RNA sequence: GACUUAAUGUCACGGUACCCAAUUUUCUGCCCCGGA
RNA sequence: UCCGGGGCAGAAAAUUGGCAUGG
């Protein structure tokens, strides 16, 4: 009949774009013309239709499925809905009917995406019920079929007794090598042939782009290791990590944000698995916690450091950033008397870590610490601040002493060594969290800063003469002759800061500032006329290149309190940073302008900011709140 | 101890089906539904059930009123110092509650004298049952220091009668499109909006404070409230059915759908039409009077009406045109089924607890806005068909009307809280510049400005008080190729009525009114020089939701001071209409008028953000020419038998609290939008392709795609000018007459009611587009080019505006001397002894050249020039052109009874002649000329008989069905049915000349009586069925009407006033100027219409009634030619073109036009000796009235075979001029 | 009473049925021979 | 053996179809 016909077509267009030949980008416009033809066919004959033309809408519903990418968190809302709409039409082709095999082979692979995508709402004792009835129905076909190795695998992994398929499971060409190690490790238990087929499997992943489901499957297989107590995963989980920053070295930084993002829970696997193998060996370790750490911090940010091109896709970046449509230096090179301490926040388990070196002692050492009651609290700052910003500031204490109940470690002498300068290197909410001010919880505590003068850096990836200031007042010591001649007091002229030059050795931007926590990307130096902004930092200003930024503007490196897909900065001063800034003093929040202006008078570059903060109210933390949150919220940025 | 509490609702509020606890993590949608009140099935069967409201979720209302009324009042009440309460269950010591807060938790500094234990507790550790028996588990209701039973609904209960079903939104900022949507059922706040509640305290300390928080709980169920304490659609569907079935029996199945939509058109009309029977009589009716089994459809309407008066009128005419709808598509194989492939997303949504802590002392108050917001223009508020929107229930059928506009539940059109909502948040957006795309399932709230305020704000559903039908439009979408109506693309979309008003609450509860929520309150307001900014629903780019907040007053509760008053106001929650129209002196306690309403210009983030956001640019189209968008649905069901009418808009008017009693003449904003669409679209060559996917062309940018929404909303063309013409719709008859058959075909007669649009009094359409902030300059110059277009007359607006309709006259922000030599027997014959057949045939040949690669519509080709041609009527002898509009329009009637007296055309009061009969009378010169196929032919029309008409005609010569085989040079120059003509004539106004034919015969002057017109018979010209059709047929310049002059008495005296006519009639040297706009034209094609319109110095076209008598035969003079890719084309290029135009007349046979012999024979046709021929038409025989003696120029003497051969009558009727005698 | 609530934790007012589409395309208010 | 006569007065098409989330 002419439904024969009408699907014979739309079976060819899919059978056309099942094979890897055709471009995904087209092969996704043929899958869905193909759909198309298929449900103008259903609507056409309503609810009665060959089974096989239902079993042929199912399939392109899965093919849909299947060509559809999870984002960076949320699963795709077209991937749960061409499964479910998948899998009904396959229902009501079970219900009324070597064809059965194949349609109940489709049901299963829809059954069993769907499980992985959305286990609640196909559970795995149902999809094993599934399973077993479709391998019952002759779903083995394999060396032919890949679809029939995917219910195999299934099938092994929920547990069931599936040694009899095994050989015909290894033998088959189209069985990728993390179905082999599964196949071997689930029924046969060879441990050593596992091994063997993950590290081929692990291999190849360091070509594999992140988008594709593979990391995904051998995310879940070392993650099930894990849960299996089993020997292998962490070998596994280390070198999938390797494959991991080798394969992201090399995607797009659009998909930083899409799809490697997903494997962020690969990297905190990593993580754990170098964390339970840790004397030199052991520091070799510590320092590889370190490297794993730094690997997942402001990576798209470390790509967004002619200018009409680069604006365009800044503005691209920022539209993906929005869920939008867009339409188409070593760990040990700190300098002497310096000590960085590496922050990870573990996603994985409830656990954090402060990986830290001691360039003088040369030393390596790590502590864990609960990072949820701390990050609860400093949720209730932020909360608080974006409600009242400077009667706010008791809450900044107590998330300032939190600091040092969760984090003791960073007053312990032999962790931290007193009176050595410290650069943080945070991780997640640890980024917007005044780490330079957290206080000890002993009886008088005093703040971090007080012993060491400690600076911020985002990533351990952002460490890398005109001696003339540049100030850039929008808001006395405006009539101070040390400002240079590109200096300007009563209009900031964002377009002379665009247009500045010569690499000043210092320059202050006396501006207000918004933090824009729904878009961190506008994040607003206050400037003239149109204020200049974390895109427009980007692109427009460039001479400000090893120099020593001063930001008085307000929430100059404030950042949404909610962590991103990944972790990254996204602040006015990490903005600054990101055009060659060698060091920026950017302000945490609101403040001030008394406490500004004071800033500015320490003229007087080489000076720490640490003195700074220890004399003006700094210490006054039970003398008065007020004080401190105007105080701290100046932390310094950039590497010596 | 124990009271009932009676829960009011003052909007829709949410329900949702109840789960159990642990199945109800099974459906996400009940899992959503956590705060929505609940329904749970009473029996089998899924119809009936209980509505109810869990106890727990008004409980947890009431802690969070009691926890806002101790942050108010600094953590105390009533002198009782509360602490900060506990909301942390720790898993250790107990299960987790079943709702897991994920919002910010009030907090103050602990003045309680000690740790709050069992042996005494602040009352908000009682209100919370922190330290009571009763724990997580439910065990027994004396367990519970205090206990929050279940709220039953106070009123077996059908799902369908309480709650109606609604798809609701997430729409996109960026973008201005929906991200997903998700259903909940809202229920009727009238009738089901009262549910009952015990809620028992064994605790008195802590009563004050409940009852406190009970007047607290500003909403609840997704509504506001107030917490006080104590089936003929079977039959519809048969009688649909039969009248159907009646219709396919007359071959008039496709008319069910134009009468469903006129069925339910009726309901705007009421009852009248069809109890008194407004419905058109007819000239019976074609569609009001088919016989529908046994009975004319009109009456059957009526005993209808009056069996199923039990259903209301409207009711029932939705009712009954639904029935049909779907009948007509059982029918016409099948009913159209929707199913989203793949985006239908219907999607529904890290323990934590936040503490913020308000500093002490500060002031927090509630500002609650009341106002009235004006649909300014047609509001549009979407909502899925009927089907969808029933509670309780895949292909979905596609009802009758693509798109319904939401109604209450008596019919009243809604604004929703989530639309008006959504439109604020979306403003408050862009009055912030910054704010967050919401998320939905947050561990945490979004801190962002929007968010804190949106948190802060809460409005009310708002119900007009208006409830007649809803206006509907009927758009389309033109395919840019052939400028046709797009196979498909046709829908019907509820609009309310423009001017309508709605309630208006905003309630802000916060500490300082914000300058961004000031901001676009100004925004929406009209105040006096500014438009109204509320772009709430939807259709926002077809100028649907501006809505204009006036009658604003905000108010303000002190509620730092005046809380105990706020209480017991219930903060005026479902009173705010008393707050629109109560006195100033006559508030409650604690409200007092908010005098600190920032104004317009001095909010920064209005005049920075929301001011520049959108850009109105307003404008007044003027048309020289009649203007009609068709309203044909519109035009069958009232009324006066027009076929077609112009559009008419039913406009609100809060004046009189009613629509207006004349609608107001407009030309859509869909049609303005699409006008302008095409412009941008055809300059940028955006219309050219298919795909706009990943696409940025300027059409795209501004128009916006099928993902992105549009940078340019375009408004209605209202007409201005009603007032101005004292008959402003014109009846302008029309009618195909046969291309072989001088007759007026077979039904192609028909009618048109354009309003009256002139060159000397052109309608005023006044309409505005608004322009989206970051416009690029060469977008808003793209825009103003695009405007400059639409002034030079590129795009005429409304129907048959390639005929002369809707032409822009503007908007306020060369000869030939082609020598032919005619034929011999008119000229040697100086005597003027020869007596001429009136007229005769043209046998172009069987050869047809058909292109198939059709000039497309979608852009201006450079190849191709476009422009426009002024072209010079000079009336050679007297022409006739009668204004049809009134059959007796001379008045003469009291004489002559039955008799059709009618002046000539005329449109407001100025003497022209219709666009139409210019092109159509071009039309058969250039088909002629061109070898063309009989365009237009009455071929189901029967001849005396072994075939019928078609089949004599050739095949290649039939009218050109469809593009796929391609179209002859006429049908493409002038276009078909599928493909728009690219020649488009103007009506031709009078300049210069004598006015009128002045006829002393006549009693009334100026007028002519003429003699009988009869139907032409294809009999005569085809003896037998043997012979072929003889071909086009064409009449002779003669002087003719002299004769009709001196056989005026004879002719009135011997011929039955009802028989014949008079006409005001032209004089000789009448002088029109038209013109002639053509697009995409080719270099030949552009000479042939030019040769066409001036063939030469003695050859001459024929126009008007009585061409058989010598009447109406013009020369065109083209005394201008502009063309544009705006110059003057001189007459060397011109010459050019009608050489080119010649060259490829003579490619297609295979400037000198007698050469080859067909054109030779049509220009001879129409070539003017004027010598004075003597032509008129034979007698029947020797007796019959009008006879000269001794002569066999008589129909007896030609119709014998013997005397008269049939070959040889064949051969003369074919030879033009032939001396018959 | 149940239907139908769990209670030291419900931002669903946390979510514009939104986005795209020209009621349009073709047509001269025109015209002569037969009927029993 | 006969001396009149109107015609169409809308016909056909569409009546919904799509809605980019990874180069
Ligand atoms: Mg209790
Ligand atoms: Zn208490
Ligand atoms: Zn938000
Ligand atoms: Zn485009
Ligand atoms: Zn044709």
């Amino acid at each position: 009949t002419r439904e024969d016909i009408d699907r014979k077509e739309a079976e060819r267009l899919l059978d056309e774009a099942f094979n890897p030949r055709t471009k995904p980008v087209d092969r996704k416009k043929i899958i869905n013309s193909a759909l198309k033809i298929l449900i103008g066919l259903y609507k056409e004959k309503k609810d009665d239709l060959t089974s096989a033309s239902f079993i042929s809408i199912a399939r392109a519903y899965y093919l849909v499925s299947i060509t559809i990418l999870p984002k960076g968190t949320t699963i795709p809302e077209k991937k749960k809905e061409a499964l479910r709409k998948g899998i009904e039409f396959i229902d009501r082709a079970i219900n009324k009917f070597l064809d059965s095999q194949r349609a109940f082979r489709i049901k299963s692979v829809l059954s069993i995406e769907f499980n992985r995508i959305d286990r609640e709402k196909c559970d795995n004792i149902k999809l094993k019920n599934l399973l077993n009835e479709a391998v019952d129905k002759g779903c083995t076909d394999f060396d032919t079929y890949e679809w029939d190795i995917q219910i195999a695998i299934r099938l092994c992994e929920l547990g069931v007794d599936m040694e009899g398929h095994f050989d015909n499971l290894i033998k088959s060409n189209k069985a990728n090598d993390l179905q082999k190690a599964k196949a071997y490790y689930f029924i046969k238990k060879d441990d050593h042939k596992a091994k063997e087929h993950m590290d081929k499997c692990t291999a190849s992943l360091k070509y594999t782009p992140c988008s594709h489901r593979l990391w995904d499957e051998t995310v879940g297989f070392i993650e099930r290791l894990k849960g299996d107590s089993s020997t292998l995963w962490r070998d596994f989980a280390i070198k999938t990590y390797r494959s991991c920053r080798v394969q992201e070295k090399e995607t797009g930084t659009l998909r930083l944000r899409w799809y490697w993002s997903r494997h962020r829970v690969l990297y905190d696997m990593a993580f754990l698995a170098v964390k339970e193998q840790a004397v030199n060996v052991k520091q070799a370790k510590i320092k590889k916690l370190a490297e794993i750490s730094d690997s997942l911090k402001s990576r798209f940010s470390l790509r967004l450091s002619s200018n009409h091109e680069f604006k365009k896709f800044l503005d691209k970046c920022v539209t993906a950033y929005q869920d939008g449509y867009v339409i188409n230096l070593e760990l040990t090179q700190v300098p002497e008397g310096w000590v960085v301490v590496h922050f990870y926040l573990n996603k994985l388990e409830g656990m954090g870590n402060a990986i830290v070196f001691d360039k003088c002692a040369n030393s390596w050492q790590y502590k864990e610490f609960q990072y949820k009651e701390l990050f609860e609290v400093f949720l209730t700052w932020q909360a608080n601040y974006n409600l009242y910003k400077e009667n706010a500031a008791e809450h900044l204490v107590t998330l300032c002493k939190k600091i040092g109940e969760t984090m003791p470690f960073l007053f312990c002498d032999n962790f931290i060594p007193n009176g050595k300068d410290v650069l943080f290197v945070p991780h997640d909410f640890l980024h917007r969290l005044p780490l330079h001010g957290s206080i000890e919880n002993k009886t008088n505590g005093k703040l971090f800063l007080e012993n060491h003068s400690c600076c911020y850096l985002p990533a351990w990836s952002f460490a890398s003469t005109s001696d003339e200031y540049v100030l850039l007042k929008n808001f006395t010591l405006q009539n101070n002759q040390i400002w240079g001649t590109q200096s300007v007091k009563d209009g900031a002229s964002s377009d002379d800061l665009e247009n500045i030059r010569n690499n000043p050795r210092l320059l202050t931007i006396l501006c207000h500032g918004e933090a824009n926590m729904s878009n961190p990307f506008r994040s607003m130096l206050k400037l003239a006329n149109g204020g200049i902004t974390y895109l427009e930092i980007l692109n427009s200003v460039k001479g400000l290149k090893g120099s020593q930024v001063i930001l008085g503007a307000c929430e100059t490196d404030l950042v949404p309190p909610l962590s991103d897909v990944m972790d990254e900065h996204y602040s006015v001063a990490t903005a600054l940073l990101l055009i060659g800034a060698a060091g920026v003093v950017g302000t945490m929040w609101k403040v001030r302008s008394n406490k500004t202006k004071s800033l500015i008078e320490w003229e007087n570059i080489e000076y720490k900011l640490n003195e700074w903060q220890k004399e003006t109210g700094g210490a006054a933390y039970k003398d008065h709140p007020p004080t401190f949150y105007r105080s701290i919220a100046f932390r310094s940025i950039g590497f010596p | 101890m124990n009271i009932t509490v009676e829960l009011t609702f003052f909007e829709p509020y949410r329900l949702v089906e109840w789960f159990d606890w642990d199945a109800r993590k099974k459906s996400h949608s009940a899992m959503r539904g956590q705060a929505f009140a609940q329904w749970t099935w009473k029996g089998k069967g899924r119809t009936a059930g209980k509505s109810f409201i869990t106890g727990t979720l008004v409980r947890s209302a009431v802690i969070k009123a009691v926890e806002e009324l101790l942050s108010l009042n600094n953590g105390k009440w009533e002198g009782v110092p509360c602490c900060n309460g506990s909301f942390q269950t720790d898993e250790s010591k107990g299960k987790k509650p079943s709702f897991l807060r994920k919002r910010h938790t009030l907090q103050w500094q602990a003045n309680n004298k000690n740790i709050c234990d069992k042996e005494e507790a602040c009352p908000f550790c009682i209100l919370l049952g922190r330290f009571d028996n009763a724990g997580k588990v439910h065990e027994r209701n004396k367990d519970y220091d205090i206990h929050f039973s279940n709220f039953d609904l106070d009123h077996d209960l059908r799902l369908v009668d309480i709650a109606s079903g609604r798809i609701l939104n997430r729409v996109d900022f960026d973008t201005g499109k929906a991200k997903d949507y998700f259903r909940t059922w809202e229920a009727d706040y009238e009738t089901y909006g009262t549910y009952t509640g015990r809620i028992t305290l064994r605790n008195e300390h802590a009563k004050k404070l409940l009852l406190a928080s009970l007047g607290f709980v500003d909403k609840l169920c997704g509504a506001l409230c107030r917490i006080e304490v104590i089936d003929h659609n079977d039959e519809l569907r048969k009688q649909a059915e039969v009248i159907v079935e009646a219709f396919k029996q007359n071959d008039k199945l496709e008319k069910i759908r134009i009468l469903a939509d006129a069925i339910r058109t009726l309901r705007l009309h009421g009852e009248g039409v069809i109890e008194k029977d407004e419905l058109p009589d007819g000239k019976g009716h074609h569609l009001w009077d088919i016989k529908v089994q046994g009975t004319a459809l009109r009456t059957k309407l009526k005993e209808l009406w009056q069996s199923n008066k039990d259903i209301g009128w409207r009711k029932f005419t939705e009712m009954l045109g639904s029935n049909l709808y779907l009948i007509y598509k059982k029918e016409t194989g099948g009913v159209s089924t929707r199913f989203r492939i793949l985006g239908d997303t219907e999607y529904y949504s890290s323990d934590l607890f936040i503490p913020v802590t308000p500093p002490e002392g500060i002031e927090t108050k509630e500002w609650i806005i009341v106002g009235r917001l004006k649909a300014a223009t047609p509001f549009y508020f979407g909502v899925q068909q009927p089907s969808d929107s029933i509670p309780g229930k895949s292909l979905v059928i596609n009802e009758h009307t693509s798109f319904n506009i939401l109604l209450d539940k008596e019919n009243r059109y809604r604004i929703p809280r989530s639309a008006l909502r959504g439109a604020l948040r979306r403003d408050l957006r862009t009055a912030f510049g910054s704010g967050c795309n919401v998320s939905l399932g947050g561990q945490i709230l979004c801190n962002c400005k929007v968010c804190i305020e949106m948190r802060r704000i809460t409005l009310k559903d708002s119900v007009s008080d208006f409830s007649e039908p809803p206006e509907i439009r009927y758009r389309i979408a033109k395919n840019p190729g052939t400028a046709t109506v797009e196979d498909g693309s046709l829908f019907d979309i509820e609009v309310g009525p423009e001017g309508l008003t709605f309630p208006f609450v905003l309630r802000y509860r916060g500490h300082k009114f914000p300058e961004q929520l000031s901001s676009v309150i100004r925004y929406w307001e009209e105040n006096d020089g500014k438009n109204g900014m509320a772009w709430l629903g939807g259709l926002d780019s077809t100028g649907k939701g501006r809505f204009a907040l006036k009658d604003i007053k905000i108010f303000e509760w002190d509620l730092n001071q005046k809380i105990n008053e706020y209480i017991k106001e219930r903060g005026m929650r479902g009173k705010e209409k008393e707050l629109l129209e109560m006195g100033e002196s006559s508030l409650p306690d604690g409200l007092i008028p908010y005098k600190f309403f920032e104004e317009r210009e001095c909010l920064f983030p209005y005049k920075e953000n929301l001011k520049p956001q959108w850009s109105e640019v307003q404008y007044t189209i003027e048309v020289g020419s009649p203007l009609l968008t068709a309203d044909t649905i519109s035009a069958l069901t009232e009324p006066g038998n027009r076929d077609a009418i112009a559009y008419k808009k039913r406009v609100y008017n809060d004046g009189n609290n009613a629509i207006e009693p004349e609608p107001r003449f407009a030309v859509k904003s869909e049609t303005h939008r699409g006008i302008f669409r095409t412009a941008v679209g055809r300059r940028t060559g955006d219309l050219g392709k298919e795909d706009h996917e990943d696409c940025t062309c300027d059409m795209c940018i501004i128009f916006g795609n099928e993902h992105e929404s549009s940078k340019i909303r375009f408004e209605d063309l209202e007409l201005i000018n009603g007032n101005e013409f004292e008959k402003l719709e014109k009846h302008i008859d029309h009618v195909a007459i046969d291309r072989f058959t001088g007759g007026a075909l077979d039904k192609a007669k028909f009618d048109t009611y354009p309003l009256a649009g002139s060159p000397k009094k052109p309608l005023k359409l006044k309409g505005r587009f608004w322009i989206k902030k970051g416009f690029s300059g060469d977008h808003k110059l793209l825009i103003t080019t695009a405007l400059s277009d639409i002034r030079d007359g590129l795009y005429p607006l409304g129907s048959k505006g390639g005929v002369g309709y809707g032409w822009v006259a503007g908007i306020s922000i060369i000869n030939n001397d082609y020598v032919h030599p005619g034929h011999q027997s008119p000229k040697q014959d100086h005597k003027n002894k020869n007596i001429y057949y009136p007229h005769y045939f043209l046998d172009s040949g069987s050869k047809v050249y058909r292109e198939k690669d059709i000039i497309t519509h979608e852009e201006f080709t450079e190849e191709l020039l476009s422009g426009k041609i002024n072209c010079k009527l000079e009336t050679l002898t007297p022409l006739i052109i009668p204004d049809t509009s009134d059959e007796n329009g001379l008045k003469l009637q009291g004489n002559k009874p039955g008799h059709k007296n009618y002046k000539f055309f005329n449109i407001n009061g100025e003497l022209m002649i219709p666009g139409s009969e210019l092109r159509g009378m071009l039309r058969t010169h250039f088909e002629a000329l061109t070898k063309s196929c009989f365009a237009i032919f009455g071929e189901d029309s029967t001849l005396s008989a072994s075939k019928t008409l078609g089949g004599k005609l050739d095949k290649a010569l039939h009218p050109c069905t469809g593009l796929s085989d391609g179209l002859c040079p006429g049908c493409h120059l002038f276009g078909t049915t599928d493909y728009k003509g690219r020649v488009k004539f103007g009506f031709a106004k009078y300049e210069n000349g004598p006015e009128w034919l002045i006829t002393r015969g006549n009693n009334p002057e100026r007028s002519l009586t003429l003699g009988v017109l009869e139907s032409p018979r294809p009999a005569f010209s085809i003896p037998d069925d043997e012979s072929e059709i003889p071909g086009r047929k064409f009449y002779l310049h003669h002087n003719g009407w002299r004769i009709i002059r001196q056989k005026q008495l004879e002719i009135r005296e011997t011929v039955q006033p009802e028989r014949n006519v008079t006409t005001e009639v032209m004089d000789k040297g009448n002088v029109f100027s038209f013109d002639v706009r053509f697009e995409n034209l080719r270099e030949w094609e552009l000479g042939l219409l030019l040769q066409s319109l001036d063939p030469g110095k003695n050859i001459a076209h024929k126009l008007g009634k009585g061409k058989p008598y010598g009447f109406g035969s013009v020369k065109i003079k083209i005394d201008s030619l502009h063309t544009f890719k705006i110059k003057r084309v001189p007459q060397s290029d011109i010459r050019e073109y009608i050489n080119k135009g010649y060259q490829k007349l003579i490619e297609w046979s295979g400037p000198q036009w007698h050469v080859i012999p067909h054109i030779d024979k049509l220009y001879k046709l129409l070539w003017v000796p004027f010598l004075e021929p003597d032509v008129r038409y034979p007698v029947l025989n020797e007796e019959s009235k009008g006879y000269i003696e001794g002569s066999d120029y008589t129909y007896k003497k030609l119709g014998d075979k013997d005397n008269l051969p049939y070959k040889t009558r064949v051969k003369g009727l074919t030879t033009p001029w032939s001396p018959w005698n």
